């Protein structure tokens, strides 16, 4: 069978605020 | 004879309970050294009422604080800001209301 | 076909309660303000929801398994702590109490209470007895201790206030409350409405 | 043999209610004049039998397999549909209702129903709830959930009617109701009269 | 407590239909004026009663074992022949017939048929098909093979006539046609109404 | 989230204490059928105040 | 579906419906999804707000 | 001795701006 057809992903990414160094 | 007992034991119990809510005084009510005192609660087991460990304490004579911890449980985000100074005095008549150099308090 | 028979029928499903309204700062003036939400977890006590339809067709009902859900419709931006804890025991009303920290602490002394921001979603469990009884699913009746087997207070714990600092007064909803529910129904009947 | 032991004493018998009266033509005005009767199924509530007179020995009791039967005193020639049924929740009254087939619908549904005409002879079963809880053998008192474990109505679906395709307007005897019972009692004492 | 999982909840249970009336002379006048009841099987076919207010709740059903029944509020002394059937292809309409005989022929060879007398009592079986296919729970729509499981016909087959040998003329009413009813529902849901 | 726990355990506990005085009515204070019930001590465990049970 | 139309009869033997958002969680609003399996049953008809949802 | 009387629980969670996708 047909595999792989429409295979979409997702990888959720966080925006915090004011990245502290 | 009907004697009840002589036997003076110890009863240690552990659990979380809850103080009371703290309000910060802003820039109107804030014009002393005095409004800047925000929670004055004894740690005495009968002070906090409403909890059931102060009903306990009614039912014993004496108490002692064998570790005690008071934890702050914000409900604001990160875009207010204020500091905040905790100390549990183990001194109760040492009163800082009488005192009038803010620096002094803190 | 004609089965004299009775049996539990353990049956599952969700159900929308209402949404909720965090009193702000005009209406909350006291404690009793405070308490937001008072709804029976009696299954008869949510007219339009399918657990209260069904509850009709029965005499008696437990929940084997229910939570109550919190979905936030706001951002993380405002700010305001909530309490809430479902009452075993009807009858405990805590609107006679007037100091508001007694009324958060017997609240939170509850077994099943649970404190969240109105931002984000939590769950609050009914905890359940241990002697087995059931419970009447019709409307309230003489006493409540047979047909409600809890009582969910909702309570703001703090005031309400928005991006900037000042707090809002306008009595805004704030987000919805969901029952994921389990019950078991022995009786098959119709009750009268 | 000064035990004090508390033990279930289940113990068979039968008995008798009393007599039952279809309401006729003119008297059936209404829904709740469909009621031929309204007689609960507690141990305690017929006096002059020997269960009630039982029951007052001892503090509660259990419907363990009950079963009300109805003997007719009429010839095959009458004909009037009845519904008789035991709701297992005494607050339960269908005086309220109006619309009569809702009454008749309400009658049905219930598990241990059954309808017959007033010509034959039938048996009422009583369906016991499953939480295994025990009712007490008193009076009837500021609660009814917890003495009486049953109520038993009479229905009339149809309009008593005679040979031909007409009705009547007596308002006539009809039968009896008997009680054929198996109980469990637990704690003996002495209620008062 | 948020389970997702599909499962077919078979419960029991007993209901009420409606009164029958035969039509008598006057009014049985051709083929079709014989047909006393053309009424559904489908839960949501009865309103006011328990099994309609359940499929309300689910989307489909299938009755596994469904019985009609019959309950005459007449005397012995009055004789009329009926017979009913229960057609599981709704679309099949007995009133485009007008030979008599052919009508009480297709009602007779239905396998779930019976004869019986009007003064008696009797049980409609619903005979199910076999592939195990699913009804649906709504009102009726675009078709009724999709909802409506079977159809309940009921015929007159012999003149209703008196004591002696001499026909009525006043379209009486006769019984009460119950439903005693096992049946299985897939999908929870709530149906608009 | 500051959740309290859900666990509904039971907490057995054991002890004695003390309802009342009995007081016998005599011939004076005795003239009744109910004169002769000198205690309707309710056992629910929120019925003995001074106790801590 | 253009395959769709290369075959006769057709069954979902798993679906899935997937949200992807495009705002931050400075914005606030409940959403209800369900997959309804009669397609007859329609939500338009419905006049009560909390009866639909 | 009467263990776990009053058990409370605090596990703290951040609230990022833009979660990306
Ligand atoms: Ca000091
Ligand atoms: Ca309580
Ligand atoms: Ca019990
Ligand atoms: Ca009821
Ligand atoms: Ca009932
Ligand atoms: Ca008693
Ligand atoms: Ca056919
Ligand atoms: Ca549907
Ligand atoms: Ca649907």
């Amino acid at each position: 069978t047909v595999p792989n057809f429409n295979p979409i992903v997702a990888k959720p990414t966080v925006a915090p605020l004011q990245t502290n160094i | 004879r009907s004697a009840r007992s002589d036997v003076n034991a110890i009863t240690v119990l552990n659990g979380s309970d809850f103080l009371t809510t703290v309000k910060v005084r802003g820039s109107n009510n804030l014009i002393d050294s005095k409004s800047r005192i925000l929670v004055k609660q004894p740690i005495s087991a009968s002070s906090f009422l409403g909890t059931r460990i102060s009903g306990l304490s009614q039912f014993w004579e004496r108490y002692r604080w064998h570790k005690a911890a008071v934890r702050y449980v914000p409900a604001v985000p990160n875009t207010l800001a204020c500091q905040l100074i905790g100390y549990i005095d183990t001194d109760p008549l040492d009163d800082p209301n009488v005192i009038l150099d803010v620096d002094q308090l803190l | 076909a004609r089965s004299d028979v009775n049996a539990i029928t353990v049956l599952n499903g969700s159900d929308f309660l209402t949404t909720v309204k965090v009193r702000g700062s005009n209406n909350l003036i006291d404690s009793k303000s405070r308490i937001l939400v008072k709804q029976p977890i009696s299954a008869s006590s949510f007219l339009g929801t399918r657990i209260s339809g069904l509850s009709q067709f029965w005499e008696r009902y437990r929940w084997h398994k229910a939570a109550v859900r919190y979905v936030p419709a706001v951002p993380n931006t405002l700010a305001c702590q909530l309490i809430g804890y479902i009452d075993t025991d009807p009858l405990d009303d805590p609107n006679v109490i007037l100091d508001v920290d007694q009324l958060l602490r017997q609240a939170t002394s509850q077994v099943g209470a649970r404190q969240w921001n109105f931002s984000d979603t939590t769950t609050i469990p009914l905890i359940v007895r241990r002697d087995d009884q059931l419970y009447y699913t019709g409307q309230d009746k003489e006493n409540v201790r047979f047909s409600q087997q809890g009582v969910f207070y909702l309570l703001q714990v703090t005031t309400l206030l928005n991006i900037s600092g000042e707090a809002i007064t306008n009595d805004l909803i704030s987000g919805s409350l969901y029952l994921d529910w389990v019950c078991g129904f022995s009786m098959p009947q119709i009750n009268p409405s």
